[PDB]
């Protein structure tokens, strides 16, 4: 039953891949650093 | 598909196996006796107890605390009880 | 394992581990009856569903194959 | 009588520790402290203190009695207990005219 | 503690033209901030 | 379609509730998740027409109550507001019943508890489509019992039985 | 739901006393326990990132003296969110087992004669129809929070021209909310949220020790207690409101 | 007159019967046993009912709009 | 340019947004209509108007360097 | 002849039936219920006949028949707006009556039935006669019938209860019965048509009200004068019960809409703080002790005192909601009241022989019939949405709250307290573990016989429930002409 | 202080592991490779380390 590992991994590969995809936009707004255009 | 008898005889004799102030490991039979058989106290003989109902699940109340005092009593007395896992 | 429970006590919804060998059969013989109303609601539905606002031609919209407000509206709109 | 209950207390006084201190490695060593105070009072004899002692003991439980004690979810207060009862009565109702 | 320490507001009140009084229901009823004391 | 949305879950409740002695446990199962199912399809469907394109929709069936001024209708407008409510009500009554496929297998009565959650979903959908307070109402106190059933579905537990009473006293 | 296959793996055990490992045993409860705590503590770019944390800059964004106490309120509360966040996730899957050997005991070593065929039960996950829920709403408290930002929240969205939510001009802190607060208050419980677990983390697992002598002492001791049951909210409730409806119709029916 | 099914009847149940069916013998008046019956057959009453008419015709919320008073007395 | 009521009551925008700054709102509106919201098709004119209610709200928050001061610091709230 | 004279004979035809047969055909006791069960659906479809010719928008009573034999005390019938759901509900209780003690009833099973059908023929003839002393006369004969029903029929103490029903009823008459001769004795006559255009003097009014609200809060009744009700509705049998907690309760609250309102208009307006201050401590303490009833049935007939306030609230609010739908509350009142009885003192006390909730517990296990009705019954009882129940106690207590807003609010408090002791006495009967260890024999669930008098009760609370225009079209007109007072605007139209 | 020997200090101080005690045996295999402070929090963030390889592979 090795398939429940990959859903495991899978979404947390999912995840923890959004964050820094999103941070490298998003990233910059929120801290102030760039506004957002 | 409930507890047997192997289940539980085997089961219990790796707890008590684990003991340091028991005689020997090689003491143990289906009858021993707490006292008689093992080298065990009047106190030891509850610490005991606390470990059975702590890796059996259930609770062992003061009442029928009392006359479990031998292994052999312990194997009859869960397989009475169906609440064991 | 499995409770013991009397066997004479009629439930209405079945009782305590309850299936006829006929589950399916008698499945399928239901589910006519909820499909047959619920398009019996559908129509109803689609002959009371009210608006105000008509939707643009382009868009997305399920409900243009079915309602009446809209498909009277849209076809008066296709005279000109 | 005073042998009885005196068990009782031990029997609770260090799974009251266990339900105070989640990590039971702490519990672990926690009962030889609760285990060699039992000792200190070996050959204890005369009632007059002894019935004391075990009213004094008794105190302290209160004192540091759990908000909430462990129970296993089939026992009284655990979250399975009575929960799919079975009928007391198996045998059907007898011919009468209602 | 945060009664005697909270900063004061920053933006002014919006300013509406014509102080939306038809688009709110009318005279009879809360108007928006025209030109009035702050 | 909009008036579908709202008996569907009644119709999988009663045939799971009242004739689940006929379809038997995977059949009450089968039913149900379905109309939860064809149910949460319609309502994202709703979610695109109602909210997106801007069309607000009303159903009149028949009047309620009658009494000179006070005309209360069973009567349901959908509108942004209430497709935003229907989607994690019917994303999760659909999860929740598929989980329980699994959970209660080993529950004896589990057709009577398919028919509650789905009786849950029907109150919920009449709480949110209402054109008017007093019909909110009805899937106000229907969530109400709904709760109440289900708190104490295990009726033996004394602990389920004070639990029921203070969801539905409070 | 995450926790329901947990208390599935487990004899229906629901005791945190007697939870801890399984790691190994439930790797994928414990990967979307953890995606939806993370969307529970507004960990940054989640979908309850979005919805939980715009609230106290909404709630900092109405500069009166209402919004900036409840700022606060908030705020701890957000800490303590934090706190049982992780003390879910750490004594179920991050901490040393505290259970019986049942839940465990796998079948990699033999441990057993005659009785390899039963008796092993070591707390496995459940099938497709327990665990397709999981995954569904996994992807959702990843993306859902993003996606519809706009649709929602937005900054001068049209969702809602159909009078279906009334906001009054009187009290807009739309604009407010993005730029007049200040940088550090929109971040600030993005900095709670990473500093003040890491404590949990180093306050079990670590050191395990303060809080056992938080615990014991008489200061600490009722704090324990008096927040463990309730406020004594219900306590207040059976004695002094429903006791004394059973008394009262004690009292109209006897005397 | 017809037969039921059978019943563990419990004498201090069927007793506690007994004594609930038949308590309205005993009563004496007494100085508590007075003021508990003229506080809730009087004294409360009274109490609503006084209330009752100082707030009668006070209040009407019929078609009050903005600028107006929900009171009329 | 700015937009008067009879043009800009008909784009239906939202009562707290009928500032005069809201010319930019009603092609943004458009927008989020043409393709369902979606963050990532009108990523520009979504700055744009942003530009219109940032650049009003340095000018708002400007005047209470004068109307600040006339109070001598003192609590305008 | 008139339909409604019709009304008032077939049940006599039944008596006059079931008595003489044994000079016919040993004839066997089911005959007799046969004739009886029949005797009362007969009823039924001549009444629902006249509903069928029932105009819902006319001032003029309907269905009356010309006499010109005048005397002194002539029978005059009539059925307008408010008295036709009354007769309505007579008759479509009466046969669920006698079906509830088919088995129940072994000795004097013709006294029985002729009691019955005679109570029947009383019952109708209240709401049918057009002059109040007319109203007084079928009101107070009721009383024999009931006397002898319930120390023939009853449970162990009936000797007090049938003591108890006799001299409460006769004693608040007699006070009722000072105020109706006096109207006589100024207006000449007590015809409606004729007693209705009567004014009366202010003071004659306050001390017409009195004397009639003596008689009327004997017979709702309210707390404090409720005890007979306690004993002659439990000790009652199960028939009996049914009749006096469906029917006898309610022509009460139907002498509110003769006697009270269209002739005692000013009395009514300044003694509503009274009446109010009554009925919201009925509520209040019929509540308290309903929670801590043990009798099964006790409880049941005492909750019964809870909701007659509420609907004597609204009565009394001389607002056209409250009025509609205090029939409505004393009409669903009828279907709940009668099931539960049912339930209780019907399908409980038949199979133990004992009412003590101490000996029930968890009868869910074994009756999954029985608890599911009696799940909607208590629903019912609780006011819940979907049952007419809930749409009486909803415009009664608009209607009680809009005239007197501290009143109708300590009356509201019967949302929170009426659902605490219909599902208090729910959970644990049906609920609360597994059955009762005091039966030593299980118990089969509900036969045909209950399955089917329960059905019909929880069918028609539902139904009218959802659909509650069935009752409240044919009200309005009539009832509006019940309310007093003007508006400054709309008065004296020229 | 009390007459059975109770110290809330000697109490709380031996709130530690046990040089020596009858109850490892029975309580070893928890502090094993099983369940390891190393093995415990080997997957603390199961998709982590992959999905940094993948970011990297993005940005270049
Ligand atoms: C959990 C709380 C829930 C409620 C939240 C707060 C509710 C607030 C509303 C309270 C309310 C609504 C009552 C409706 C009740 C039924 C509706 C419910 C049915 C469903 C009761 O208003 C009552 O107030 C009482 C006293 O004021 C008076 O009652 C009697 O007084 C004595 C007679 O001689 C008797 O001695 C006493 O026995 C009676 O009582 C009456 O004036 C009035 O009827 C209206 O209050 C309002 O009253 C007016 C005049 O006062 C006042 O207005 C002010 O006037 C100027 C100064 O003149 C000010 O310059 C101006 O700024 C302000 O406008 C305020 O008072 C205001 O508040
Ligand atoms: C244990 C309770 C004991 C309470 C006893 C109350 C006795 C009340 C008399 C009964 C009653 C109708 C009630 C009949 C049915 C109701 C049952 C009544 C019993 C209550 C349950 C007589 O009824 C007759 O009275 C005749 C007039 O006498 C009128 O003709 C008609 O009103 C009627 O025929 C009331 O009529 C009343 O008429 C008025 C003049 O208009 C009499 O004068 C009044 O009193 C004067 C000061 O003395 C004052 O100047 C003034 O205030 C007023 O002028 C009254 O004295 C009274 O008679
Ligand atoms: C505000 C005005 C309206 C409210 C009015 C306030 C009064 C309300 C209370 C009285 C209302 C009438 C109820 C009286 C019921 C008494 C019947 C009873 O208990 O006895 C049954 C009993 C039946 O017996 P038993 O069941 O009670 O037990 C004894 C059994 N035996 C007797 C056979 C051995 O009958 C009797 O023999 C008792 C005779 C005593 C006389 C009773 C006098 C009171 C009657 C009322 C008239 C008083 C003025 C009015
Ligand atoms: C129509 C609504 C849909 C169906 C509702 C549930 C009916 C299911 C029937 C059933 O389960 O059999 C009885 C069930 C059958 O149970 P069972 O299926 O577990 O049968 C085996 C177990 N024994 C035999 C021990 C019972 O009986 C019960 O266990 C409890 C009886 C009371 C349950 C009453 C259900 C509620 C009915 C009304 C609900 C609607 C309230 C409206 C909300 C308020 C409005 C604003
Ligand atoms: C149970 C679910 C019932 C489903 C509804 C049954 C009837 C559906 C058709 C609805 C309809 O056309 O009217 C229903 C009927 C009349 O209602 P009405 O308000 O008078 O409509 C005309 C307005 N003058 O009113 C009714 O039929 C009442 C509904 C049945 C009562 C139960
Ligand atoms: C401050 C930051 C302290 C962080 C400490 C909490 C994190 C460590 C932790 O996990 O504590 C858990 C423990 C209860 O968990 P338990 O089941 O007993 O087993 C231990 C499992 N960790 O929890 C405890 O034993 C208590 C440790 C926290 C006690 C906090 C008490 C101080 C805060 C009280 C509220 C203060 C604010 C009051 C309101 C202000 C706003 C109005
Ligand atoms: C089961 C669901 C079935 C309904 C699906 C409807 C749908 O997919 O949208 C149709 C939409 C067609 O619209 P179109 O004219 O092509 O406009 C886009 C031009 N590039 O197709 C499209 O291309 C538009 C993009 C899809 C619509 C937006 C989808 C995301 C909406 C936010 C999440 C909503 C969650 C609820
Ligand atoms: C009027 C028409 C009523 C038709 C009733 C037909 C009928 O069968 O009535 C039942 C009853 C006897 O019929 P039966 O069931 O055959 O008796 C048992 C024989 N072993 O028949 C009778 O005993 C009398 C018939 C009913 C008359 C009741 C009239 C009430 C007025
Ligand atoms: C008008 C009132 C009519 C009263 C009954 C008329 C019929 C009649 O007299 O019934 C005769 C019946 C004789 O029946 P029997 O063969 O003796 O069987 C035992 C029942 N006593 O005996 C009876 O059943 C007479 C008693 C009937 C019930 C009387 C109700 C009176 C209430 C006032
Ligand atoms: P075996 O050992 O069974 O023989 C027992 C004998 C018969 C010797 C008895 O123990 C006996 O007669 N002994 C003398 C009297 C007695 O009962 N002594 C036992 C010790 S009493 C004592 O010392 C009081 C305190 C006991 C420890 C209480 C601990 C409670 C919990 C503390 C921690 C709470 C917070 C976690």
């Amino acid at each position: 039953s090795r398939v429940h590992r990959f859903l495991a991994t899978g979404l947390g590969a999912s995840m923890w891949f959004w964050i820094f995809y999103r941070a490298k936009k998003d990233g910059p707004v929120l801290l102030g650093w760039k506004h957002p255009w | 598909e409930g507890l047997q008898k192997v289940e539980v005889y085997e089961r219990i004799k790796s707890l008590l196996a684990g003991f340091d102030k028991v005689n020997d490991p090689n003491n143990i039979t289906e009858t021993a006796h707490f006292a008689n058989d093992l080298g065990l106290d009047s106190l030891d003989t509850v610490e005991v107890v606390m470990a059975i109902e702590e890796e059996f699940s259930i609770e062992i109340p003061d009442k029928d605390a009392d006359q479990i005092h031998s292994v052999d009593k312990a194997i009859e007395y869960i397989l009475r009880q169906p609440d064991a896992h | 394992p499995k409770i013991p429970y009397p066997k004479h006590v009629w439930s209405p919804a079945g009782g305590w581990y309850a299936q006829p060998a006929n589950w399916k059969q008698n499945t399928a013989i239901f589910g006519l009856v909820i499909f047959g109303i619920t398009a019996m609601v559908w129509k109803y539905s689609a002959e009371h569903e009210v608006r105000h606002k008509m939707p643009e031609p382009d868009r997305f919209y399920p409900s243009r194959y079915w309602v009446k407000q809209i498909k009277d509206y849209e076809r008066a709109q296709k005279e000109k | 009588s005073n042998r009885q209950a005196a068990l009782s207390l031990y029997r609770r006084a260090l799974k009251l520790a266990l339900d105070w201190t989640v990590h039971r490695n702490l519990w672990r060593g926690q009962a030889l402290y609760i285990r060699s105070l039992f000792e200190k009072n070996r050959n204890v004899t005369d009632p007059r203190l002894q019935r004391a002692l075990l009213k004094e003991t008794e105190k302290l439980l209160e004192k540091w009695k759990h908000p909430d004690p462990y129970c296993p979810p089939t026992a009284p207060g655990g979250s399975k207990y009575e929960r799919n009862l079975p009928v007391p009565n198996l045998e059907p109702p007898p011919p009468l005219k209602f | 503690v945060v009664k005697l320490t909270y900063p004061d507001r920053v933006s002014y009140p919006r300013e509406f033209e014509g102080g939306l009084e038809r688009e709110l229901g009318g005279a009879g009823a809360v108007r928006a901030f025209l030109c009035l004391d702050d | 379609m909009y008036l579908s949305i709202i008996i569907l879950p009644l119709l999988g409740s009663v045939v799971s509730g009242f004739f689940g002695r006929k379809v038997g446990v995977s059949g009450a199962q089968l039913i149900t998740c379905s109309s939860v199912i064809i149910t949460t399809i319609l309502s994202i469907i709703a979610f695109f027409e109602v909210g997106f394109n801007n069309i607000p929709v009303t159903i009149n069936i028949f009047r309620w109550i009658d009494s000179e001024w006070f005309i209360i209708n069973w009567g349901f407008q959908y509108d942004s507001l209430t497709v935003s409510m229907l989607i994690p009500v019917l994303i999760i009554s659909s999860l929740v019943h598929i989980y329980s496929i699994s959970y209660m297998s080993s529950d004896p009565h589990n057709q009577r508890f398919f028919s509650y959650l789905s009786l849950f979903t029907f109150m919920m959908i009449i709480l949110v489509t209402a054109n008017n307070y007093l019909l909110m109402f009805v899937g106000w106190e229907g969530v109400g019992v709904c709760s109440y059933l289900l708190v104490s579905f295990w009726f033996t537990r004394i602990a389920a039985n004070q639990s029921s009473i203070s969801a539905f006293l409070t | 739901l995450g926790a329901g296959s947990v208390i599935h793996a487990v004899a229906d055990n629901q005791d945190f006393r007697k939870f801890g490992g399984l790691i190994s045993y439930l790797p994928l409860t414990y990967s979307v326990m953890l995606i939806a705590s993370l969307s529970l503590v507004a960990f940054p770019f989640m979908t309850g990132f979005y919805s939980k944390d715009f609230i106290l800059e909404s709630a900092y964004g109405q500069f009166s003296f209402s919004g900036v106490a409840v700022y606060i309120i908030a705020t701890i509360g957000a800490i303590f969110t934090t706190l049982y966040s992780v003390k879910v996730l750490y004594l179920t899957f991050l901490s040393n087992p505290n259970g019986p050997r049942t839940y465990y005991r796998l079948a990699i070593d033999n441990f057993f004669s005659a009785q390899a065929i039963k008796s092993y039960k070591p707390a496995h996950e459940g099938d497709f129809f327990l665990t397709l829920p999981l995954v569904i709403l996994a992807l959702f408290s990843i993306f859902f929070g993003f996606i519809t930002k706009d649709i929602f929240i937005g900054l001068g969205s049209n969702f809602f021209v159909d009078n279906s939510l009334f906001i009054h001009p009187i009290h807009e802190i739309m604009i407010d909310t993005e730029f007049a607060v200040p940088v550090l208050f929109k971040l600030l419980p993005f900095i709670f949220t990473i500093s003040f677990s890491v404590i949990a983390l180093t306050l079990s697992e670590l050191l395990s020790e303060l809080v056992i002598y938080f615990k014991f002492s008489r200061f600490g001791y009722n704090i324990f207690g008096f927040f463990n049951q309730r406020f004594l909210i219900e306590f207040f409730y059976n004695k002094y409101i429903t006791n004394l409806i059973l008394n009262l119709g004690g009292q109209i029916t006897k005397i | 007159g017809l037969q039921h099914y059978k019943i563990a009847m419990d004498p201090a149940l069927v007793r506690l019967g007994s004594m609930i069916s038949n308590r309205y013998k005993y009563f004496r008046w007494t100085k508590r046993t007075a003021l508990v019956s003229f506080m809730y057959v009087v004294v409360v009453p009274s109490t609503i009912g006084y209330l009752a008419y100082k707030t009668d015709g006070l209040w009407d919320l019929r078609a009050k709009r903005r600028g107006d008073l929900i009171s009329e007395r | 340019r700015r937009a008067t009521r009879e043009e800009m009551r008909d784009a239906k925008v939202p009562l707290a947004y009928r500032d005069s700054c809201a010319h930019l709102l009603i092609p943004l509106n458009r927008c989020r209509y043409e393709t369902y919201y979606l963050p990532w098709k009108c990523e520009d004119e979504r700055h744009s108007y942003e530009k219109c209610q940032y650049l009003e709200f340095k000018k708002r928050v400007q005047k209470m360097e004068e109307l600040r001061e006339a109070k001598g610091g003192a609590r305008s709230n | 002849m008139s339909l409604l004279y019709v009304l008032l004979i077939i049940p006599i035809i039944g008596i006059f039936l079931i008595s003489t047969i044994d000079s016919f055909y040993f004839f066997n006791v089911s005959y007799y219920k046969k004739i009886a069960l029949i005797t009362t659906i007969l009823n039924l479809i001549v009444s629902l006949i006249i509903y069928i010719l029932f105009d819902f928008s006319n001032n003029q009573f309907q269905f009356i028949q010309e006499n010109l034999d005048l005397s002194f005390y002539d029978i005059y019938l009539g059925v307008d707006g408010v008295s036709i759901y009354f007769v309505l509900l007579t008759t479509i209780i009466m046969p669920i009556a006698l079906v509830s003690n088919w088995n129940s009833i072994t000795n004097n099973i013709k006294s029985y039935l002729i009691i019955m059908l005679l109570l029947e023929t009383l019952l109708l003839a209240v709401f049918l006669v057009l002059d109040v002393l007319l109203f007084y006369i079928f009101f107070e004969s009721i009383l024999p019938p009931l006397f002898i029903l319930i120390g023939l029929f009853g449970s162990s103490n009936k000797v007090r209860a049938s003591f108890y029903i006799f001299l409460y009823t006769l004693l608040g008459s007699l006070f009722l019965l000072l105020s109706i001769l006096t109207m006589s004795s100024i207006v000449g006559t007590t015809y409606f048509d004729v007693l209705l255009k009567s004014s009366f003097e202010y003071t004659t009014q306050l001390f017409l009200f009195f004397g009639i609200f003596i008689a009327f809060a004997v017979k709702t009744p309210v707390w404090g004068l409720n005890s007979w009700l306690l004993r002659a509705h439990v000790e009652s049998p199960l028939g009996g019960s049914i009749v006096l907690a469906a029917i006898v309760l309610k022509l009460s609250l139907y002498g509110v809409f003769r006697l009270i309102l269209p002739i005692l208009p000013q009395a009514s307006l300044n003694l509503t703080y009274i009446v109010y201050a009554i009925g919201a401590i009925t509520v209040l303490y019929a509540s308290f002790s309903t929670l801590r009833t043990v009798d099964v049935k006790e409880l049941i007939a005492y909750s019964s005192v809870a909701h007659a306030a509420i609907y004597l609230m609204g009565v009394f609010s001389n607002t056209i909601q409250g009025l509609e739908g205090a029939i409505l509350l004393g009409l669903a009142h009828g279907f709940v009241s009668s099931g539960l009885f049912i339930c209780a003192g019907g399908i409980l006390y038949d199979r133990t022989g004992t009412r003590l909730i101490y000996f029930f517990r968890g009868l869910t296990q074994i009756m999954p019939l029985f608890s599911l009705f009696f799940f909607i019954l208590c629903l019912g009882n609780a006011g819940t949405p979907l049952t007419l129940n809930f749409v009486g106690e909803f415009m009664s207590l608009y209607g009680t709250l809009e005239r007197l807003p501290i009143a109708g609010m300590l009356a509201s408090t019967s949302i929170i307290f009426s659902a605490a002791y219909s599902i208090y006495m729910y959970n644990r009967i049906a609920f609360g573990g597994s059955v009762s260890l005091y039966f030593i024999d299980c118990f089969r669930d509900l036969t045909k016989r209950e399955f089917f008098i329960l059905f019909t009760l929880v069918s028609f609370t539902v139904i009218l429930g959802i659909y509650p225009s069935f009752v409240l079209d044919g009200l309005h007109y009539n009832i509006s002409s019940v309310v007093y007072g003007i508006e400054p605007n709309a008065s004296y139209l020229t | 202080p009390n007459i059975t020997g109770f110290d809330m200090r000697e109490f709380l101080r031996h709130t530690k592991t046990p040089t020596y005690d009858p109850w490892e045996r029975h309580e070893a295999w928890r502090y094993t490779g099983r369940f390891s402070r190393f093995n415990r929090f080997k997957g603390a963030l199961p998709g982590f380390g992959i999905a940094t390889v993948a970011f990297t592979a993005y940005c270049v």
